[PDB]
């Protein structure tokens, strides 16, 4: 039977590949010659937010693009007002080992987690002036990587266990449980409809899932290594991502393939962080080598560098305005760059 | 029994992957060129704002 | 009024200096090592799901934050990039064990890691007494598993602990060597190994990590002031 | 959240006293609390602030230097001690909590009081001394400054305080278009930078009563009183 | 007339070798630390002060080679201006040394329970101090004398902050890290570090011991010309061998310079 069954999941793969390369007449490369190169892209430091004490490993902008909530390892939340560069809140936390930080999209919550296997939950705007614990999502078997806040009351968070989960906030109980992923799943992205959400793993594979159903849409796998970043495209039908082979792949959900990929021969260091501006255009991501590239979507070259980090560029996120753009470090500064 | 339950789950998520339908890359791409250009304007980095319009400069 | 948001943020940079010193004077240890390792021991004859278990403890007045990974997954390629720029990785092996190959990759790997180049290692060799039983007794010989132990001999400066058997330090030499080989390939001078011959009771670990953690800040703030 | 005054009675004029707050049910620490008092037959008037951490003070000039303002965060207590008096200082003396920063809420919560007896400035004019209205109607609730309150960071920092009878006030609007925490929806903010309403919808048995405007950029409106 | 001869040769070796290592060091020192700026460490500062001082003197040196003194002789104002500059430079380098010594002793031998006072904030006050401290010895004697009127009073006391002071401080600190260094050796490449001290340890005293004692001699006792050249010629070289004993000797900011090289 094992043997049969691999032979028909291997008839579906290549099926599924042969529709794929069917569909594959031009690339985003050839329909991109017309549209005028973006040119040079050039963003200065605009402000630099330091007072964490270790790495800072995760940040994330709230949707009023002014305040952004991060992370570092020394067991601090930090909400930042990054107009005024003042600090808003300093959330100690019960767990120095944070991977990852989320703001709710109303502002009343920021979501924290990591090696302690939990996302806490933290209530912003209680009566007490004070922020506390609002609760505590326990039911993971491993590290938390990524957590997005679908609405005040639900949350999704990626583990190193191989699976993502959606959370019920004021129940605290998994709503649904994601499997299917064969290696840790390191980032997730919410869809801008929040419909769906794809997350990336470390068997080099990024898969879609309908939050409402529970199931996997489709994989896609690219890479030749784990994916460390992912992020939808702002039309929400294709996403790029991050990879230790350093190289970033934008696929486009309804060809179900690859578009493009973004790499240069000098560059040969794993990506940690991806992102797109407001218009899509632009395709920021962070590297090892303590710097971030500038891409050109619609193309596949190099727009600029965000140069200007001392070490490695862990965490980068484009406000939804798309004013700014703020990249946190294991040196323990953010720039807003623009 | 464990492996081939494994197997047999497996199996239909791919046979679900097969199914789905899809279209052509050059639409894709077509989509995605098309929505960049609606809202180049509307994306300060791409297009430098002035340091009267934005908040932090 | 913004005026009272700045003395606000004045108030958190306070705090945070605050905290910034307690982190500045604690010294962070990772704990690693299989689960036939008496690293769980170790961490509880300390005197001071869940994926880390803190254990805080002081010596001649210096707090030492230990970490021990808990509920994780097999593979720890990922989260060990956290403990990046930790003090010191304390690796624990059992002596006596035969996984002890799986341990020797085990250790290479945590060696050979792009982000712990720089992460000296207190190579715990626990077990030391069952280690000295199972070379007494016969039952078992590391010949089995290891051909070199066959022509190894005790080098000159293995100091024999009194009531020492000459079979049992021969043995617990060659264990350390297998260590001290796989440190000294890639030791290029950043981080080195700390080999030490220790048991489930001894009390003497705190003391042993707390001198390996004085010899390491004293590597590191000597490539500091650039004397090497 | 508490907040329960202290002292009050009959003083001579040339006398001293002492009115105390004690907090209860938040963090006192994070909070810069105000002193706000309440002539009778009269409207609000600020007499001191004391910010987060005992760090900036404010006096109101009538009490500047003849009041003194402390804090206390180990007994989660604030003092005010008069060390002279006057008949003009009889008047329910309000402890109100506030807190600074980007989205907060200063003044949300007024404590009950004291009613201490004895033997340039933004100036606020509110259209109205009295409105007379039927329950179930609107009110356009209009007030005006002498300067523009709109800094220029963007956000008129002008606020609005019922005071139901025999009740303290309770803040409805902080700066000038969001609506406090626990009030309805019947209420609503405007402004122009210089002329500013508040226009409830909907009259409810429990919304009539005296309706000062504030400013914040400290100054309180005359009263416009509400008669079902 | 060999005497002349003597001193031209001593001063042309001096030009030839010393000079170009002082100079040239220096500005590469103060180059490479301030490229990485961002990326200094508590050691860094105080080099880049000392590679100051020492930039500062070595230019200064770069009269006494030749003696073409007598040019900015001419001016009064000129004078007092160089001989105050050079003094509270020398004073500034000799403070450094001293103060590297000793934070170097608080690192190594206290290395547990120093965090606190080792602050890169204290580090810059630090440097502040010492630089405020050395104008203070050079002005407060001067305008000392001046107002009351070379002293033997104030020789005194350039003997005593420039040599034995700053070099009793200096052997005991040293002494103390080669204990600790050897001690810590013997037990689980220190002797790099160890010959490295020992060569800053001998290179201070070589260079600076002459001039100091030949101040201290005449404060008993120019007659004496070719021996001050010698002894000028010596306390600059202390300046000039100090970027080399100190920064590019070492293997970490050799690294660093390796790095500016590859990207700047």
């Amino acid at each position: 039977e094992l043997d049969q069954l691999r032979q028909e999941a291997e008839q579906l793969k290549n099926q599924i590949r042969d529709a794929r390369k069917a569909c594959a007449d031009a690339t985003l490369s050839q329909i991109t010659n017309n549209i005028d190169p973006v040119g040079r892209i050039q963003m200065r430091t605009r402000r630099t937010l330091r007072g964490h004490l270790a790495k800072i490993y995760a940040m994330h902008w709230g949707t009023d693009s002014r305040l952004l909530v991060s992370a570092s390892q020394d067991g601090k939340l930090i909400i930042w007002d990054s107009y005024t560069t003042n600090k808003v809140h300093a959330i100690p936390l019960r767990s120095s080992w944070v991977m990852t930080c989320a703001y709710a999209p109303s502002g009343n919550y920021v979501a924290c987690g990591g090696l302690d296997n939990i996302c806490s939950i933290y209530n912003l705007k209680t009566r007490e002036g004070n922020v506390r614990v609002s609760r505590e999502l326990a039911g993971h078997t491993g590290y938390l990587s990524c957590c997005r806040f679908l609405d005040d009351n639900q949350i999704v968070t990626s583990s190193g266990d191989t699976t993502c989960a959606l959370w019920d906030i004021e129940t605290g109980q998994q709503t649904t449980t994601f499997t299917g992923h064969t290696g840790d799943v390191m980032s997730l992205s919410l869809a801008p409809d929040t419909r769906l959400f794809v997350s990336g793993a470390c068997d080099a594979s990024a898969k879609l899932w309908d939050v409402r159903e529970g199931m996997c849409r489709q994989t896609f796998t690219g890479h030749e290594s784990d994916i460390n970043a992912i992020c939808f495209f702002p039309n929400g039908n294709a996403f790029a991502t991050g990879s230790d082979d350093a190289t970033c792949r934008l696929f486009d959900l309804r060809a179900d393939q690859e578009l493009m990929t973004y790499s240069h021969d000098n560059i040969i260091c794993g990506i940690t962080s991806v992102s797109f501006s407001k218009s899509g255009r632009l395709l920021l991501a962070g590297y090892d080598d303590f710097n971030c590239n500038v891409w050109d979507a619609l193309k596949a070259d190099r727009a600029g560098v965000l140069a200007g980090h001392d070490n490695r560029v862990s965490c980068l996120g484009v406000t939804d305005d798309g004013m700014a753009v703020a990249t946190g470090s294991w040196d323990s500064f953010l720039k807003i760059w623009n | 029994t464990a492996s081939i339950a494994q197997a047999r789950k497996l199996v239909e998520q791919l046979k679900m992957e097969a199914n789905i339908d899809r279209i052509k890359v050059s639409k894709a791409a077509a989509d995605l060129m098309a929505y960049c250009e609606a809202h180049a304007k509307e994306d300060p980095l791409l297009t430098p704002v002035p340091a009267s319009e934005n908040p932090f400069r | 009024e913004d005026k009272a948001a700045v003395e606000r943020s004045k108030m958190i940079e306070k705090q945070l200096q605050k905290d910034k010193q307690v982190y500045r004077r604690t010294l962070r240890l990772l704990l690693l090592g299989a689960d036939n390792s008496g690293k769980s021991t170790i961490v509880k004859q300390m005197r001071i799901t869940s994926g880390i278990f803190e254990t805080k403890f002081q010596v001649d007045k210096v707090n030492f934050h230990m970490f021990d990974v808990g509920a994780q997954r097999d593979e720890r390629r990922k989260w060990i990039q956290c403990f990046n720029d930790v003090t010191a990785i304390i690796f624990v092996v059992d002596s006596s064990d035969n996984r002890l190959q799986e341990a020797l990759n085990d250790f290479d790997s945590i060696w050979n890691n792009r982000w712990l180049r720089t992460i000296s290692v207190i190579l715990f060799l626990n077990k030391q007494d069952l280690l000295a039983e199972k070379v007494l007794a016969g039952k078992s010989k590391i010949e089995d598993y290891f051909p070199e132990f066959a022509r190894y001999t005790t080098p000159e400066d293995a100091t024999p602990e009194p009531g020492e058997d000459p079979r049992v330090t021969r043995a617990k030499y060659f264990i350390r060597k297998e260590f001290v080989d796989i440190s000294t390939a890639s030791g290029d001078g950043r981080h080195i190994c700390y080999p030490h011959f220790t048991c489930a009771v001894d009390t003497e670990n705190a003391r042993r990590i707390f001198n390996d953690c004085k010899d390491i800040i004293l590597q590191m703030n000597l490539r500091e002031y650039n004397l090497v | 959240v508490q907040l329960v005054e202290s002292g009050g009675g009959l003083v001579q004029p040339g006398g001293s006293r002492k009115l105390s707050c004690s907090a209860s049910g938040f963090a006192f620490s994070s909070f810069g609390m105000h002193w706000v008092r309440q002539a009778p037959e009269k409207g609000l008037e600020w007499v001191a602030y004391i910010s987060s951490g005992s760090g900036t003070i404010y006096y109101a000039d009538t009490v500047k230097g003849r009041f003194t303002i402390s804090r206390d965060d180990p007994k989660n207590t604030l003092f005010l001690q008069m060390t002279s008096l006057r008949s003009e200082d009889t008047a329910m003396y309000y402890c109100v909590r506030s807190i600074y920063y980007y989205g907060s809420s200063p003044f949300d919560f007024w404590g009950q009081g004291t009613t201490l007896t004895v033997s340039s400035d933004i100036v606020m004019t509110q259209a109205t001394s009295s409105v007379p209205v039927t329950p179930g109607e609107s009110v356009s609730i209009s007030c005006r400054s002498s300067k523009s309150l709109l800094h220029s960071n963007g956000n008129t920092y002008l606020y609005w305080f019922l005071q139901r009878p025999g009740q303290s006030p309770q803040l409805l609007i902080y700066r000038m278009s969001n609506l406090a925490s626990g009030v309805p929806d019947r209420f609503s903010g405007s402004g122009s930078g210089t002329a500013f309403t508040l226009t409830i919808s909907r009259l409810e048995a429990e919304d009539v009563g005296v309706y000062y405007c504030m400013q914040h950029l400290l100054t309180f409106g005359a009263g416009t009183k509400l008669e079902l | 007339h060999q005497q002349y001869v003597i001193g031209l040769f001593l001063s042309c070796l001096y030009t030839i070798f010393l000079f170009p290592i002082g100079f040239v060091g220096n500005i590469l020192i103060l180059v490479v630390n301030i490229s990485f700026r961002e990326k200094m460490t508590i050691p860094d500062l105080y080099f880049i002060n000392l590679a100051v001082a020492d930039l500062i003197l070595v230019a200064d040196s770069l009269i006494e080679v030749f003696n073409l003194h007598e040019r900015y002789y001419d001016i009064a104002v000129l004078c007092t201006f160089m001989s105050l500059f050079l003094q509270v430079n020398m004073y500034s380098s000799v403070f450094f040394l001293t103060w590297m010594s000793f934070d170097r002793y608080i690192a190594l031998a206290r290395a547990m329970r120093c965090s606190l006072f080792r602050t890169k904030h204290h580090a810059r006050l630090s440097c502040g101090l010492i630089w405020m401290a050395s104008v203070s010895a050079t002005l407060v004697p001067f305008t000392a004398v001046h107002l009351q009127h070379d002293v033997r009073e104030v020789q005194w006391l350039e003997v005593t902050l420039g040599f034995i002071v700053p070099f009793a401080i200096i052997g005991l600190c040293y002494s103390l890290i080669v204990r600790v260094l050897v001690r810590a050796h013997r037990h689980r490449r220190r002797q790099k570090a160890l010959r490295m001290i020992l060569a800053v340890v001998l290179v201070f005293f070589v260079c600076w011991l002459p001039e100091n004692v030949f101040i201290s001699v005449h404060l008993l006792q120019h007659a004496h010309p070719l021996t001050g050249h010698i002894v000028n010629l010596a306390a600059f070289s202390n300046s000039c061998l100090n970027p080399l004993i100190y920064s590019f000797l070492g293997e970490t900011f050799r690294d660093k310079l390796r790095l500016y090289i590859e990207q700047k």
